[PDB]
């Protein structure tokens, strides 16, 4: 109902995930409700981390990756994993 | 180089430079965007060149489609006039260079 094209920072987002959730399980197939500045987003677990996991324990010194939801208008700017880049070339 | 390409254009215009720049840059875009790697984009100097022949028509400058409007059947030497006069041309020429 509230959904919205405004650029957000995503290391930002990274920053509070990892202080907010700091030793947290987490397992792919999971869903769960992510608060930044008094905003909810719906938070799905894709892959879980060079050895592969599918549950796992959230560290302070971990990495996340986030990728926007499918036809999600927010516009995760920034340095993280949005997947702003479109490999090779789709030449409709 | 960019020496040979400012040799090269004479009587150009600011605008006309950016243009052709622009031009290189899409050329080279293009050709990577019909591919057979994203990464490896360069622009190269077969892009100014094509650029160049085929695109820009300086305001100030020489124009090929008329001339090959005009002139249909080449020069056929068929006697000494015509070389008289290609060989006299040549000194009027020069009189209005250097003088």
């Amino acid at each position: 109902k509230n959904i919205d094209s405004n650029p957000y920072d995503t290391d930002k987002m990274a920053a509070e995930f990892i202080q907010q959730f700091n030793n947290q399980a987490f397992s792919v197939g999971q869903q769960l409700v992510f608060s930044f500045n008094d905003k909810l987003f719906g938070l799905l677990v894709k892959d879980i981390e060079r050895q592969k996991i599918e549950v796992g324990l959230v560290v302070g010194n971990s990495q996340v990756a986030f990728e926007k939801a499918e036809n999600s208008s927010l516009n995760l700017i920034g340095k993280a994993k949005t997947k702003e880049n479109r490999q090779s070339i789709i030449n409709p | 180089d960019i020496k040979e390409l400012a040799v090269e254009t004479k009587n150009f215009s600011g605008a006309e430079l950016e243009g052709l720049v622009r031009a290189a840059q899409s050329t080279a875009m293009n050709r990577h965007i019909k591919a057979s790697k994203a990464e490896s984009l360069q622009v190269t100097r077969g892009d100014f060149l094509a650029s160049l022949e085929n695109d820009i028509k300086p305001a100030f400058g020489t124009n090929q489609e008329d001339y090959a409007s005009y002139i249909m059947n080449g020069i056929i030497k068929w006697g000494d006039p015509v070389t008289r006069v290609l060989d006299d041309g040549e000194l009027l020429v020069q009189q209005t260079k250097n003088s």
